[PDB]
């Protein structure tokens, strides 16, 4: 009679039990298989091996676009990591925004076929992670592995005419890290070394206030370059790499593309909705996602709204300790709540409608 | 005329005076401007979920009684002058 809450992300599945303070568990989103002859392994057991075996990740910027390896995805979330039946529990599953209602129907379908839930419903993942901030109107900037959205959100419901998507994230920038970390004469190329560069991203990379200066006094500063202990025991060193990564996340031009940076198309999101609602919005900016965990990148973002905006204008972003699971812990909240009890999509309700119920109930 | 309701922590939508003192942080409130054809919800600044959530709700049901008034959803620290002078 325990509710379940699987939120999956192009890179990691965070999944656990209704009411639980986090995640229970939390495993790449991948399917490996073997070269030779041409099984499968999923999550932990496919990076295990992650020498034999060819990885495909079945989400793609946030969409699901292989569901053959999705269904392994999610028998493995059921059976293997929460040990669970899913025919015995109500499962909340998250979506990105502007999801295509076909992928909806899609995954109520297979929810409801394939493993037989009693109840479903599918959320948006940047308003479960507004709602995990306490609240009911803002706008989101949801950064994951692989992609990153503004998502502005007034009295509980998104407003999918001013979301912005930029398929730009975690991924892109580990990818980028790589690239200008040969400038050092270091060289990491394979999938187990990109998965170490991921490493250093996260342990030593960081969002400068000031970026122009930061590179002009680079050269000066003592306290810049940083250390990083590689499995082996080799140490690696890098100074202005650790800020140059996240820019991109502000200049997108670091990678060749020509998108607005994650500070201009929060305020285009913003310039789309209603004048009597940007206030609101910029009062209540909540970051989201494991991309938004870089030290300094509430400050630089505080600092390029506030010159785009107007010169009154109250500004806060928000960025709460627990952002990397922020969607996950909304879903525990809100599948717990005794009035979302109706909002289940019951299987009776499926058998009489088909997988078209998804776009009315939720 | 103006009215002045409360949502509380167990659901209920209970009259109150309609005047300074009533507003706290932790509460929700709605507050029906005759002259002005408006119904303000105000949310205090440590509203849990919850009540902001249904906060929404018993507006949208009181507006029934007055289908042309306008909604307007406010916050603690930034409420519109109109808002203001209403209590004081
Ligand atoms: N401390 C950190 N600093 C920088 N980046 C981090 C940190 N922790 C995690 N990340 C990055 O966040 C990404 C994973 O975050 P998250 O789980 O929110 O993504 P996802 O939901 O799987 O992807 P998406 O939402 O884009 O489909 C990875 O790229 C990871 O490198
Ligand atoms: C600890 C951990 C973090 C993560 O975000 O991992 C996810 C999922 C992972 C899947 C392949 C990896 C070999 C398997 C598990 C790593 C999971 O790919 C990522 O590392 C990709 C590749 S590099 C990057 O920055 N994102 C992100
Ligand atoms: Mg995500």
């Amino acid at each position: 009679t325990t509710a379940l809450v699987c939120d999956n992300g192009s890179g990691l599945v965070k999944a656990g039990f209704a009411g639980d303070d986090a995640p229970r568990a939390v495993f790449p989103s991948i399917v490996g298989r073997p070269r030779h002859q041409g099984d499968s392994y999923v999550g932990d057991e496919a990076q295990s091996k992650r020498g034999i075996l060819t990885l495909k990740y079945p989400i793609e910027h946030g969409i699901i676009t292989n569901w053959d390896d999705m269904e392994k995805i999610w028998h493995h979330t059921f059976y293997n990591e929460l040990r669970v039946a899913p025919e015995e529990h109500p499962t909340l599953l998250t979506e990105a925004p502007l999801n295509p209602k076909a992928n909806r129907e899609k995954m109520t379908q297979i929810m409801f076929e394939t493993f037989n839930v009693p109840a479903m419903y599918v959320a948006i993942q940047a308003v479960l992670s507004l709602y995990a901030s306490g609240r009911t109107t803002g706008i989101v900037l949801d950064s994951g592995d692989g992609v990153t959205h503004n998502v502005p959100i007034y009295e509980g419901y998104a407003l999918p005419h001013a979301i912005m998507r930029l398929d730009l994230a975690g991924r892109d920038l580990t990818d980028y890290l790589m690239k200008i970390l040969t400038e050092r004469g270091y060289s990491f190329v394979t999938t187990a070394e990109r998965e170490i560069v991921r490493d250093i991203k996260e342990k030593l990379c960081y969002v400068a206030l000031d970026f122009e200066n930061e590179m002009a006094t680079a050269a000066s500063s003592s306290s810049l370059e940083k250390s990083y202990e590689l499995p082996d025991g080799q140490v690696i060193t890098i100074g202005n790499e650790r800020f140059r990564c996240p820019e991109t996340l502000f200049q997108p031009s670091f990678i060749g593309m020509e998108s607005a940076g994650i500070h201009e198309t929060t305020y285009n999101s913003i310039m789309k909705c209603d004048i009597d609602i940007r206030k609101d919005l910029y009062a209540n900016n909540v970051m989201s996602g494991g991309t938004t965990m870089y030290p300094g990148i509430a400050d630089r973002m505080q600092k390029e709204i506030t010159a785009l905006a107007p010169s009154t204008m109250k500004i806060k972003i928000i960025a709460p300790p627990e952002r990397k699971y922020s969607v996950w812990i909304g879903g525990s909240i809100l599948a717990s709540l005794s009035t979302f009890q109706q909002m289940w999509i019951t299987k009776q309700e499926y058998d009489e409608a088909g997988p078209s119920i998804v776009h009315r109930k939720c | 005329m103006v009215e002045a309701f409360e949502i509380d922590s167990d659901a209920k939508l209970t009259e109150t005076k309609a005047r300074a003192s009533t507003i706290d942080t932790e509460k929700v409130l709605v507050f029906i401007d005759h002259d002005e054809k408006t119904i303000y919800l105000w949310r205090g600044a440590k509203a849990e979920l919850f009540k902001k959530l249904m906060g929404t709700r018993v507006a949208a049901k009181l507006s029934h009684n007055y289908p042309k008034y306008r909604i307007r959803p406010i916050t603690e620290g930034s409420e519109p002058a109109a808002f203001l002078d209403l209590l004081g």
